[PDB]
RNA sequence: UAUGCAAAUAUAAAAUUAUAGUAAUUAUAAAUUAUAUUA
RNA sequence: UAAAUUAUGGUCAAUUGUUAGUAUUCAUAUUAAUUUUUUUAAAUGUUUUAUCAUUUUAUAAAGGUUUAUUUUUGAAAGAUUUUUUGUAUAAAAUUUUAGGAAUAGUUAAUAAUAAUUUAUAAUUUUGAUUAGAUUGUUUUGUUAAUGCUAUUAGAUGGGUGUGGAAAAAUAAAAAAAAUAAUUAAUAUAUAUCAAUAAUAAAUUAAAUUAAUCUAUUAGUCAGAAAUGGAUGCCAGCCGUUGCGGUAAUUUCUAUGCUUUUAAAUAU
């Protein structure tokens, strides 16, 4: 039930607006959602292979 | 990410997780309160649907 | 670390069903009034100039130095179907389909259609739902019309409810039992309240008193309440509410009336979370996902996607006047090579003479669907011979029912072929 | 008809009665009640 | 006088009485208890020793205390060949009675003083002393919760004063100076105040060692459940509004019928 302020997204907004990418694959790879190991452990918990 | 300039993807940016492949029809499972004679659901026998 | 599991939260009421929402409230579902552009906003021309403010500097909107060409950002539609939803929806669109009449929708989906007398005018064709009727109490009051005349009037308290999020309660004093029942029911449909079930129970304590009855409606793990209060709160579809009337249960005043009026009053004082969030001018945590695609193509706008064609604004003014229209005789054989001959044949919009080029049969068809002296027309000559209109087909006559010679018929239709 | 003596409603409180063991309550206000010299 | 994020972290507060115009925590609810049931206690002779003696063996009798109860190692532990030390008795907080007045071998200084030392003394209305009740500062019950409501029992003056310490006159369940004994936890029929037993209270059977037990209640107007028969403001019912005036679904009786099945009822 947290209520964010109006401008809450600003930091991320200037981070996105100023991003830059070597190629377009880096721009959207499927895995940019993941940084820490916890991220990789949540994303693949399903395949016992990976 | 380490200097804090990486565009964030948080759980705040996730919408609804949609039903993609609709499961199956769940057919009506016969319970003890569905009986065509009022007798089979008695007070001396049936204390509830299950 | 949150030991209450959302897995087990609730109270089995036995047979009583209640609705739940997969994601949002169903009224907020189809957004078509902003999507297909039915709103008063678009109709009033005012403010449409503002899509195009870049035109205010002519040599710039050609040059494309500034990336902002549009009202909300980089272009006029970046995300049309996403961004705007980040405002809490206070006044959702609801049910918008007109394919039947309101009374036909009402008829099919609601039992309420069967009892037209029990419903007020404002709600008449408006309900799609089935309602349960629960009669809390009957009672007798003496009504004195005069110092001799005395009537026995009775007194009803009940509440109409449907677990799909809508209830209401009423009470009445009438001459007969049936009368007071019906009166109470239309008094209960007059007072109908609804509840936003996005939150499934109150997120803060509501402390409110009906006349002399102090009520507390607070968040709980499940439904806890007096049996009656409980299935009243079930009539709204609350899973997580819990509620108490008058501290100790023995506290005065306590009547069945009081018990009902209390919980309904309380629920009527409850504020939805979305409403609270808009109230402070803030963005709810739940609605932020809608901003994501916007934020996404901010990130992705680098490079060529940010680039606009040099020299070209997209606004091309008319300069000359063009008319390609032709006299009919010119277009009679104009498209013969591209398509078949007699291209415009029965076309009413594309010809000044709709009947030209037509072979006799098709000319006869039109009149066929369309339908003073001692002379015989050729019409009744056909009726007494029994040839109708079809048999004459190698003869230049189209309209059989005119009185004129064959030569006349030839000259009237001559320009057509 | 304010020279003796004389604190005392202007409210700090926990269901009525009762010297603080008696009875089981009490209190309460707008429904209803035909004659007051108006063109 | 700015927001914040490297995102659910530091581990669950959550309230259930069918009422009767209205005002006021007050009958009938649940939990906890007393009503209520013999599955945990127990019998007398303590014991050595150098002989009429001397060594070992220290807080369950009663009385009614609210400014109240406080202490050592010299005994044993305990180890070297002999002289071995110092630390203690004092205080501070918390203290009850619906309607409230004085209390007294008495304060402080002197000192191993004074039944007649010296002094303008001490306790009390910020509630004393007598007098009632009462076993004091990790223990319970209810509850979402600051609360409300319990907690036993055990220190009762001196008078040849022993002993390290008075705790010293039945009433153990503490092995008490040689390994009594550990194949023991079982103690028969007594007590005191505790110690919650209707332990799958009803159909397929007890991987036993078959030992203890033969086990039932309520309602029947309101509100699950009714008819006969009496009775006639009587007899009686009464958690409560109230019922009983020859037709009582509210008494009594007979028979059925109702229950969500450790019982009704009383406190
Ligand atoms: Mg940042
Ligand atoms: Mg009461
Ligand atoms: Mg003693
Ligand atoms: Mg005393
Ligand atoms: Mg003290
Ligand atoms: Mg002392
Ligand atoms: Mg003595
Ligand atoms: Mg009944
Ligand atoms: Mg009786
Ligand atoms: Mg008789
Ligand atoms: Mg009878």
């Amino acid at each position: 039930i947290t209520f964010y302020s109006d401008r809450f997204l600003f930091r991320d907004l200037v981070n996105r607006r100023e991003a830059s990418y070597a190629n377009v694959w880096e721009m959207d790879d499927p895995y940019r959602f993941l940084q820490t190991e916890q991220d990789y452990e949540d994303y693949w918990g399903d395949n016992y292979d990976v | 990410y380490a200097r804090g300039q990486h565009p964030s993807y948080d759980m705040v940016y996730a919408g609804p997780m949609p039903e993609i492949f609709p499961m199956r029809r769940d057919f009506r499972k016969p319970t003890r309160w569905d009986f065509h004679d009022i007798e089979k659901q008695g007070k001396y026998r049936t204390s509830g649907p299950y | 670390k949150n030991l209450n599991s959302w897995y087990t939260k609730g109270t089995m009421r036995g047979g009583v069903p209640r609705i739940y929402y997969a994601w949002m409230r169903p009224g907020s579902f189809t957004r078509r009034r902003f999507e297909k552009m039915r709103n008063p906003f678009v109709d009033l021309e005012t403010g449409t100039s503002l899509y195009f403010r870049d035109t205010r500097d002519s040599a710039e909107a050609i040059a494309h130095a500034a990336d902002s060409k549009g009202i909300k950002g980089m272009d006029n539609a970046i995300d049309l179907y996403n961004e705007y939803r980040i405002v809490p929806d206070l006044y959702p669109e609801g049910f918008q389909w007109k394919h039947k009449l309101n009374t036909e929708y009402n008829q099919w989906r609601s039992n309420t259609w069967l009892t037209p007398d029990l419903i007020p005018k404002e709600h008449r064709g408006r309900f799609l739902c089935n309602f349960q009727l629960n009669i809390v109490a009957y009672d007798m009051r003496v009504v004195k019309f005069s110092p001799k005349d005395h009537r026995q009037w009775i007194y009803c308290v009940l509440y109409v409810g449907s677990g799909k999020g809508i209830a209401g309660w009423g009470r009445a004093v009438a001459p007969s039992t049936q009368e007071a029942k019906k009166e109470a029911i239309r008094e209960a449909f007059s007072n109908i309240i609804a509840v936003d079930l996005e939150q499934e129970g109150p997120m803060y304590p509501v402390r409110v008193n009906a006349d002399g009855v102090r009520v507390l409606l607070y968040p709980a793990r499940r439904i806890v309440a007096n049996f009656r209060v409980a299935d009243i709160l079930c009539a709204f579809g609350f899973q997580h509410a819990g509620c108490r009337i008058n501290l100790k249960a023995t506290n005065n005043p306590k009547s069945p009336t009081h018990t009902v009026e209390g919980v309904f009053e309380a629920v009527k004082a409850l504020r939805s979370v979305s409403e609270i969030a808009a109230s402070r001018g803030k963005v709810p945590h739940s609605l932020i996902y809608n901003i994501y695609p916007y934020l996404e193509e901010i990130r992705r706008r680098k490079g060529m996607m940010a680039m606009h064609p040099p020299g070209k604004d997209g606004l091309l003014m008319p300069d000359r006047v063009v008319d390609n229209r032709l006299p009919d005789h010119l277009k009679r054989g104009y498209y013969d090579d591209v398509y078949w001959k007699d291209f415009f044949a029965g076309s009413d919009e594309h010809l000044n003479e709709p009947r030209m080029g037509l072979r006799g049969d098709e000319m006869r068809r039109r009149l066929e669907e369309a339908q003073d002296t001692r002379r015989r027309t050729l019409e009744d000559v056909l009726k007494r011979l029994g040839k109708t209109t079809r048999d004459l087909g190698s003869i230049p006559i189209v309209n059989p029912r005119v009185d004129v010679g064959l030569p006349t018929h030839i000259k009237r239709n001559y320009q057509l072929h």
